[PDB]
C-alpha cells in the first residue's frame, strides 16, 4: 500500500510545511458527535504534518552524520523509519523518503509492500518532478502549477499503487503522457 | 494474631450497666454514653467521677446525637420529635427539654408542600448544626431546619424520589455522606440523590453486581468505599469509582496547529512533534511506568448477629460491631485495601458506643467500663510511643490502669 | 500556589513556601507542593521542598500531611532528600504538640 | 526549489478573504459556464492552490461545488481540467452534501477520476460500499479494465470483505487471465498490472493454469534490470513468503527456494537486501544460524553498517518476530549483541525506538555483566569503526564513510602495536568472556570522540541502559546483585570522555544502584571493604561528585541492627565515615556534607557509646556550622532526635509498611 504520496521542504543544517499532501484513502470513522468535516479533515492533515516533520528529521540527522559529500542519482540521502499508533496512525506504517535538494518527497507505505520498489520508485518520481517540471529556480512552478504534478501522478502512480514498470513499460507510458501538455 | 490490644481510659462500674440499654451512642468529645432500654427511657451513662445515670421516659423509639465531625433529639411513637439537652458539668447528670414537635404540626408542614400524603412514618438520617434531613413516608426527604429564634421547623428543600411508588415506599436506609444523600430501597438499589438540588445524580446497582434485604449501607467519609450490610449478616464492599466505569451502563452521572487539533480530531489523537529525540523519551516514560463521584458534585459471614451495623468505614479499613447473649459481643475490623479481618470475642456483659466522631476505634462498654479496642499494638509498644510523644506520667497510668 | 507547578522557576518557587507555609490554607498548599513534587530533578529543589513540609511540621498541621509527606518521600529523586521526609513524617505523626518543639 | 513567490503564494492561498472567495466563486461561475479556454485552467490552479494549502474547511458558495462536480460529469472537458477538478473533489472531502454520483461518467478514465472523488469521502454514509458496487457494475460488461484496477486495489486495501464471493471470484479469475512478459502490448501492459498488486490481493483475499505459470510469476520476477531487479527480488520474496503463509507448503518450496539462492544471495554485494524477508520467512517458516543468520546477526553489520535503510530492515525484524522468538535464536540473538551494537553506533536514530523493544528480549543469565560494559563502550565503538573506514578505502569510492576529520594520531595508533588485542575486542563481532578497561583506547581516540556520528550514538545509551535494568531489576539474584554493584562502583570514573555522556551512565547507574540496595537492603552489609574504601577516600568525593551522596546514604541508613552483622561493623565503617568528614571538611558538593552529617549522626546512634562522641564531635561540627544551611541543619534529626535514645532506637530501623498511606492509623489506638 501506499497511503500518502508528499513533497514537503527539507531544512538545511521554519516548520517543513508540505507543498503538495496527496492522500490515496481514508479511514473509517464513530464518535457520538454527528459525523463532521472539520474532525476527519484536521485529522488526515495532521498525520501527513506529523509524516513531514519525521522525515525532515531523519534527513537532517542522516545529513550531519554521514560524512558523504557534506552538502546524483545515487548521491543524494535516503532511508526508512516506522511511525507511532495514535500518534497519528491506527495501524502502523513504514515511512520511505528520498531528499534532493530541499524537497524531499516521502511514501507511506503499509508494511506488506515492498521498500526497494518504494526506493526506487520515488526516485524515479523525483527526477519526473526535477525534469518535466523544472522547479530549480521558479518554484512558484510547484504550488501555481501543481496540475503538473497531479499529472504526472495520476500517470505513473495510480491509486496509491506502485508498479513494476520496465524499460518497454516506461516507454508506453512516455507514449502517454509526454505530449498530453505542451 | 488478632486477640485483642483492649485499653480502658476511664472506668464504670457494673452497676449502671445492669441499668443501661443493649445498644449506645458516644460523642466525639467524651460528652455522653446514651442508651435504648426496651421499656423506651433513654439512660445516659456521663462517662466523661462516678459515673451516675440519668433516666429520658417516653414513647422513644429512634435518635441520634449531635455528630459535629449532647443534644439528643428523638421521636416517640406518636411521631412527635423532641429534642433535650443534657449537660455533663462537673459530673451532674441533668437533663433539659429545649424543642419539641407535634404530629399536626408536622402533617401541616407535610402538606404545605403540596404533598397529599398523610405522615405515616418519619425515619431519621442525620442531625448536623440544627438542621436534619428526614425521609417523611419514606418517600419524601424533607430537609428541615430548626433555627435560632425558636424558628418554626419548615423544610429549606423538599424533593419526592424520581422513583416510582412500587419503590419508595421500599426504602431503608438515609444516608448523608458529605451530601450525595443515598436511599436504599429493599430491593437492591441505591438511588444516589444530591440534598443540594433533588437530582438522580445516579445510580447504582447492587443487584449487578453478582442474597436480599440490604438492612444497611456504610459510606466512606470521602464518598470512596460503600458497604452494604443486609439483614443476613452479609456485608459486600465495592469501590463507587470502579462501579461506576466497569458498569458504566448503569451511570447516569507545526507546533500547535496539529497539536491543537489533536485535540478535536478526536477519532483519534496524534502525540506529535516528531523528532527523534524526543521520541526516545517516550520510550523511556512506557518502560518505566510500565472518581465516579467527581461528576456529581471478599464477603463477611461469621460461620447470626443480631444487628450487623457497621460502625465505621475509612479508606482502608472498616469496623463493624456484633453482639450475641450466648457468647458475648464479636468486633470485626476489614482492611478495604489488604482484604484481611480481625475478629475478636468478648464477654457476655459488653455493648457497643457508636463515638459519632472522629476516632473510629471500637469503644466498647466493658464490665469496668471504657474500652478501647485496637489491633497489633503491644503494651510495650503503646507505652514507649506515649514516651517519645510525652511524658512518663501517661505511660505510668495506662500502665497502672489495668 | 497560583500556578499549577510546570514552571522553571520551582527552585526559587519552593524557598517562599518553605519561608511562609504555615496552618491556615492546608489544601491549596499540599495540591501545590504534590504537583511540584514531579518537577524536582535536582538536589537544591529536593531540599527547598522538604524545607516547606519541615515548615508544616512547625506549624502543627496534621492530617493530610500524612500523605503529602509520605509522596513526597515516596517519590523523589535524591535519596536524601527522601530519607529527610520519611524522618520528618515520623516525628509529625507520632509526636505530642511540644515535644516537637522539644525533640525536634 | 524555495522561492519567497512560492511562500507568498502559499500566504495569499490560505489567508483568501471571504469576500475575495465569493469574488472568485463567481468568476468561477461566468467562466465555466462561458468557453472554457486557458482561463478555465488559469483559474481551476489558483481555484486547486487555495482549497489545499487550507487545513480549516473552506465550503465556498455551492454554485462552485456545483459547477465542478458538473464538469466531472460533463465529457466534454478536457483531460487537464478533469483531471483537475477529481483532484478539486478528492481533496475538499469529506463532506456529507456529496450530491455527485458513482455512474456518473461513461470514460473508464473518468471513472477512475470519479473513484478518486468517491473513496474519499469514509463510511460515514456508507459510501465505499456504493463506490465498490458501482466499479464492480461498470466493469460487468467488456473491459478497459486495466486502468480500474488500482481502485480495485485499494479498495480491497480499506474494504477486505465487500467485493462479494462472486465479485471476488470474477475478480480472480480476470486476474488470472491477465498474468499472461516478464520484465527481465496490451497482454504485457495488464500483466504489469497482474504482477503490481498481487501480494496485497492474496492477503486480503484457470487455477492450475494459475499454478503453471502465475504461481512461478512471483519467482519469475526475479528468476523464472539493475536497480528494479533489486526492487523486485524483495518483492518475490515477500509473495513467496505470503504463498507460505496462505499455503503450508509453500513454506518448504520457499524455504528451498532462499537455499538454492544462498549460493549468491549469501556472496553477491549489493543484494543484502534481500536476505531480511528471507530471514523473516525463516523465522515464520529458522535459517543457518552460522551463514545465514549468522551474517544477518553479526556479518552484515560489521561490513554494511554505513546504510540508513538496510540497518532498519534488519532490526525490524529483529523486533518485529521477538514474539515468536525460539529457543536456539533466542541464544543466538542474545550471543550477537555487541556487533548489533554497530547498527547503533552508525545507524542510532531510526534504530534506538527499536532497541527500546529488543533489549528485555535477549537477557541472559550473567551478560548483564559485560552486557553493561558494552552499553558503555558505545561511543567508542563508533569512532573504532571510522577509524576501520579511514584505513581501508580505495580514494575512488571513498564517499560512502567520513574521511573528513582529524585522521593522523588516530591512524598512527591504529598501527601501534600497543594496542592491537583491544581493538579487536571493542570491534569484536561477539563477547565469549569480559575484557579489560577502555582507559588505554579512550586515550587514544581523544580526537574523534567529538565525532557527529559518536555524538549520535552516545544519546541512546541512557534509554537502552534504562530498559536493561528495568529487565534485570525485576530478575535478579544476589550474585547478579553484587557483581553490578561492584561494576557500577568501578565504572563511576572510567568512561570515554564523549561530551555529554558519563553524565547519564552516572545518573542511570547511581540511582539504580539505589533501586538493587532498596531491592536488598544487606547491600551495604555485604560489602564492607569496597565501600569503606571508597569514602575513605576524599577523591571519590574529588571525582563522582554526584555518586557519593548515594553511597554515604546508603551506608548512613543500612547500617541496621535488626545474620551476617557483627557490632563491630558499625564501628568500622564509622571510622571510615569520621575520617572523610574529617579530609573533606568537582570537589565534593554541598550535598556530600550533609549526606555525610547524616550518616555520621545516623550510624552514631546505633551505637551506645557513640552517642558521647557524637557529642563531641558531630556537636563541634554542627556548633563550627553554627547548600551550606542544608549542612549545618541536618545533623539535627539524629543529635537532638537521638539525644534521647528510647525514641531513636526504632525510627531509624522502621518497618517495612511506613511507606503505604494507610498502615499506622490504629497505631495511636491504644489510649
Amino acid at each position: 500500500m501506499v497511503h500518502a504520496f508528499l513533497i514537503h521542504t527539507l531544512r538545511a543544517p521554519g516548520l517543513c510545511r508540505v507543498l503538495y499532501s496527496c492522500v490515496f484513502g481514508a479511514e473509517k470513522s464513530d464518535d457520538p458527535r454527528p459525523h463532521g468535516a472539520e474532525r476527519d479533515r484536521l485529522l488526515r492533515k495532521e498525520q501527513i504534518l506529523a509524516v513531514a516533520r519525521q522525515v525532515e528529521s531523519m534527513c537532517r540527522l542522516q545529513q550531519q552524520a554521514s560524512g558523504r559529500p557534506p552538502m546524483p542519482l545515487h548521491e543524494a540521502p535516503r532511508g526508512a523509519f516506522r511511525l507511532a499508533a495514535e500518534n497519528p496512525f491506527q495501524e502502523p506504517r513504514t515511512v520511505v523518503w528520498l531528499g534532493v535538494l530541499s524537497l524531499g518527497f516521502a511514501l507511506v507505505l503499509d508494511a506488506h509492500e515492498n521498500l526497494l520498489l518504494a526506493e526506487g520508485t520515488l526516485r524515479l518520481l523525483t527526477r519526473l518532478l526535477l525534469d518535466h517540471l523544472r522547479l530549480l529556480a521558479p518554484s512558484t512552478s510547484l504550488l501555481l502549477r501543481a496540475d503538473r504534478i497531479e499529472g504526472i501522478l495520476t500517470r505513473f502512480l495510480p491509486h496509491g499503487q506502485l508498479l513494476f514498470l520496465n524499460d518497454q513499460f516506461v516507454q508506453g507510458l512516455e507514449k502517454e503522457f509526454s505530449a498530453a501538455w505542451p | 494474631m488478632g486477640r485483642v490490644l483492649p485499653m480502658l481510659l476511664v472506668p464504670v462500674p457494673a452497676e449502671a450497666m445492669g441499668q443501661l440499654g443493649s445498644r449506645a451512642q458516644l460523642r466525639t468529645q467524651p460528652e455522653a454514653l446514651g442508651s435504648l432500654t426496651a421499656a423506651g427511657s433513654l439512660q445516659v451513662l456521663s462517662l466523661t467521677r462516678g459515673g451516675g445515670r440519668c433516666c429520658l421516659e417516653g414513647p422513644f423509639w429512634h435518635f441520634l446525637w449531635e455528630d459535629s465531625r449532647p443534644k439528643l433529639l428523638a421521636l416517640g411513637e406518636n411521631y412527635e420529635l423532641l429534642i433535650y439537652e443534657f449537660n455533663l458539668k462537673d459530673g451532674r447528670c441533668d437533663a433539659t427539654i429545649l424543642y419539641s414537635c407535634s404530629r399536626e404540626a408536622l402533617q401541616k408542614l407535610i402538606d404545605d408542600q403540596d404533598i397529599s400524603i398523610s405522615l405515616l412514618s418519619l425515619r431519621i438520617l442525620s442531625f448536623h448544626n440544627n438542621t436534619s434531613l428526614l425521609f417523611i413516608n419514606k418517600c419524601v426527604i424533607l430537609h428541615i431546619i430548626f433555627p435560632e429564634r425558636d424558628a418554626a421547623i419548615r423544610v429549606l428543600n423538599c424533593f419526592t424520589l424520581p422513583l416510582p411508588a412500587q419503590a419508595v415506599d421500599m426504602i431503608i436506609d438515609t444516608q448523608l455522606c458529605r451530601g450525595i444523600l443515598f436511599v436504599l430501597s429493599s430491593l437492591g438499589w441505591i438511588y444516589i440523590f444530591d440534598v443540594v438540588d433533588g437530582t438522580y445524580v445516579a445510580h447504582v446497582d447492587l443487584a449487578l453486581h453478582k442474597i436480599s434485604s440490604f438492612t444497611s449501607l456504610k459510606v466512606s467519609q470521602d464518598l470512596d468505599v460503600a458497604v452494604i450490610v443486609s439483614s443476613s449478616n452479609s456485608a459486600v464492599a465495592l469501590n463507587l469509582n470502579l462501579y461506576f466505569r466497569q458498569h458504566p451502563g448503569h451511570l447516569l452521572c507545526d507546533d500547535p496547529v496539529n497539536s491543537a487539533y489533536n485535540m478535536k480530531l478526536a477519532k483519534f489523537s496524534f502525540q506529535i512533534d516528531r523528532s527523534w529525540k524526543a521520541q526516545l523519551s517516550s520510550l523511556n516514560e512506557t518502560i518505566k511506568n510500565s472518581p465516579w463521584f467527581q461528576d456529581i458534585l471478599k464477603i463477611m459471614h461469621i460461620s447470626e448477629p443480631i444487628e450487623l451495623k457497621c460502625v465505621s468505614v475509612t479508606g482502608f479499613t472498616a469496623l463493624f460491631t456484633w453482639e450475641v447473649e450466648r457468647m458475648g459481643y464479636t468486633i470485626t475490623l476489614w482492611d478495604l485495601e489488604t482484604q484481611g479481618m480481625q475478629c475478636f470475642s468478648l464477654g457476655t456483659k459488653c455493648i457497643p458506643v457508636d463515638s459519632s466522631g472522629d476516632q473510629q476505634l471500637c469503644f466498647v462498654l466493658t464490665e469496668n467500663g471504657l474500652s478501647l479496642i485496637l489491633f497489633g499494638l503491644t503494651q510495650e509498644e503503646f507505652l514507649n510511643r506515649l514516651m517519645i510523644h510525652g511524658s512518663a506520667s501517661t505511660v505510668d497510668t495506662l500502665c497502672h490502669l489495668n | 500556589v497560583s500556578r499549577p507547578g510546570r514552571d522553571e522557576a520551582l527552585c526559587w518557587h519552593l524557598q517562599m513556601l518553605a519561608k511562609v507555609a504555615d496552618g491556615d490554607a492546608q489544601s491549596a498548599t499540599l495540591n501545590f507542593l504534590q504537583a511540584a513534587a514531579a518537577h524536582c530533578t535536582n538536589w537544591d529543589l529536593q531540599q527547598g521542598l522538604l524545607r516547606v513540609c519541615r515548615a508544616l511540621l512547625r506549624a502543627g498541621v496534621r492530617g493530610g500531611l500524612v500523605d503529602l509527606l509520605q509522596v513526597l518521600a515516596r517519590q523523589l529523586e535524591d535519596p536524601d532528600g527522601r530519607d529527610h521526609a520519611r524522618l520528618y513524617y515520623i516525628l509529625l505523626a507520632h509526636l505530642a504538640a511540644p515535644k516537637l518543639g522539644v525533640a525536634l | 526549489a524555495f522561492s519567497a513567490g512560492a511562500e507568498s503564494l502559499l500566504h495569499q492561498a490560505r489567508e483568501i478573504q471571504d469576500e475575495e472567495l465569493r469574488r472568485f466563486c463567481s468568476r468561477v461561475t461566468k467562466l465555466l459556464q462561458e468557453a472554457p479556454g486557458p482561463a478555465t485552467v488559469d483559474a481551476l490552479q489558483r481555484l486547486f492552490l487555495i482549497v489545499s494549502a487550507t487545513k480549516y474547511p473552506r465550503r465556498l458558495e455551492k454554485m462552485c461545488v456545483d459547477l465542478l462536480q458538473t464538469t466531472l460529469c460533463l465529457p466534454a472537458s478536457p483531460e487537464q481540467l478533469q483531471v483537475l477538478c477529481a483532484a478539486i473533489l478528492r481533496e475538499m472531502s469529506p463532506f456529507n452534501d456529496l450530491a455527485l454520483s458513482c455512474d456518473h461518467t461513461p470514460n473508464t478514465r473518468q471513472l477512475s477520476l470519479v473513484a478518486s472523488v468517491l473513496l474519499a469521502q469514509g463510511d460515514r454514509k456508507g459510501e465505499i460500499r456504493c463506490v465498490s458496487q458501482r466499479i464492480f457494475k461498470i466493469l460487468e460488461n467488456r473491459q478497459s479494465v486495466r486502468p480500474l484496477l488500482p481502485i480495485l486495489s485499494k479498495v480491497i486495501g480499506l474494504a477486505p470483505g465487500i467485493l462479494m464471493e462472486d465479485q471476488t471470484n470474477l475478480l480472480s479469475k480476470r486476474l488470472v487471465d491477465w498474468l499472461r512478459f516478464t520484465v527481465l502490448t496490451e497482454d504485457q501492459w495488464v500483466n504489469m498490472q497482474a504482477f503490481s498488486m498481487l501480494r496485497k490481493w492474496l492477503l486480503h483475499s484457470p487455477r492450475e493454469r494459475l499454478r503453471e505459470v502465475a504461481f512461478e510469476y512471483c519467482q519469475r520476477l526475479l528468476e523464472q534490470d539493475s536497480d528494479l531487479q533489486k526492487a523486485c527480488l524483495v518483492e518475490a520474496v515477500s509473495v513467496l513468503d505470503v504463498l507460505c503463509r496462505q499455503d503450508p507448503s509453500f513454506l518448504y518450496r520457499t524455504l528451498s527456494c532462499l537455499k538454492a539462492l544462498h549460493r549468491r544471495l549469501g556472496e553477491d554485494p549489493g543484494s543484502e537486501r534481500a536476505l531480511v524477508p528471507l530471514a523473516q520467512f525463516f523465522l515464520n517458516h529458522a535459517m543457518d544460524a552460522e551463514a545465514v543468520y549468522g551474517q544477518l546477526l553479526r556479518g552484515l553489520p560489521s561490513e554494511r553498517f554505513h546504510s540508513p535503510t538496510l540497518a532498519f530492515e534488519v532490526i525490524h525484524f529483529c523486533t518485529h518476530n521477538l514474539a515468536l522468538f525460539d529457543s536456539h535464536f533466542l541464544s543466538l540473538l542474545r550471543l550477537s549483541f555487541p556487533s548489533l551494537f554497530k547498527f547503533l553506533a552508525w545507524n542510532s536514530p531510526p534504530l534506538t525506538a527499536e532497541f527500546v523493544v529488543l533489549l528485555p528480549a535477549l537477557v541472559d543469565a550473567g551478560t548483564a555483566v559485560e552486557m553493561l560494559h558494552a552499553l558503555l563502550d558505545l561511543p567508542c565503538l563508533t569512532a573504532a569503526l571510522d577509524l576501520q573506514l579511514r584505513s581501508t578505502q580505495t580514494p575512488s569510492e571513498r564517499l560512502l564513510w567520513d574521511i573528513s576529520l582529524r585522521v593522523p594520531s588516530c591512524l598512527e595508533a591504529f598501527q601501534d602495536p600497543q594496542f592491537q588485542g583491544l581493538f579487536r575486542h571493542l570491534l569484536r563481532t561477539k563477547a565469549s568472556g569480559s575484557t579489560e578497561r577502555l582507559t588505554p583506547l579512550h586515550q587514544v581516540l581523544k580526537p574523534m570522540a567529538s565525532c557527529a556520528r559518536v555524538t549520535q550514538c552516545a544519546e541512546a545509551v541512557p534509554v537502552l541502559l534504562q530498559a536493561f535494568f528495568s529487565a534485570v531489576t525485576q530478575t535478579a539474584d544476589g550474585a547478579l546483585i553484587n557483581q553490578l554493584a561492584l561494576l557500577l562502583l568501578e565504572r563511576s570514573d572510567s568512561l570515554y570522555p564523549v561530551p555529554q555522556y558519563e553524565a547519564r551512565v552516572h545518573g542511570v547507574l547511581s540511582s539504580q544502584l539505589l533501586v538493587l540496595c532498596k531491592l536488598k537492603p544487606s547491600l551495604v552489609v555485604e560489602l564492607s571493604r569496597e565501600l569503606l574504601e571508597f569514602v575513605g577516600s576524599v577523591s571519590s568525593i574529588h571525582s563522582r561528585a554526584s555518586v557519593f551522596t548515594c553511597v554515604v546514604w546508603a551506608i548512613g541508613e543500612y547500617l541496621s541492627v535488626t545474620k551476617r552483622c557483627t557490632a563491630e561493623q558499625i564501628n568500622k565503617f564509622f571510622e571510615a565515615l569520621e575520617a572523610l568528614l574529617f579530609e573533606v571538611t568537582p570537589c565534593c558538593p554541598p550535598e556530600v556534607v550533609t549526606a555525610l552529617m547524616t550518616t555520621l549522626t545516623k550510624l552514631a546512634s546505633r551505637s551506645q557509646d557513640l552517642i558521647p562522641r557524637v557529642s563531641l564531635f558531630l556537636s563541634k561540627m554542627r556548633t563550627l556550622a553554627q547548600g551550606a544551611e542544608s549542612i549545618r541543619t541536618r545533623a539535627s534529626e539524629l543529635l537532638t532526635l537521638l539525644k534521647m535514645p528510647s525514641v531513636a532506637q526504632f525510627v531509624f530501623t522502621p518497618p517495612a509498611g511506613v511507606c503505604q498511606p494507610r498502615y499506622h492509623r490504629d497505631t495511636n489506638v491504644a489510649l
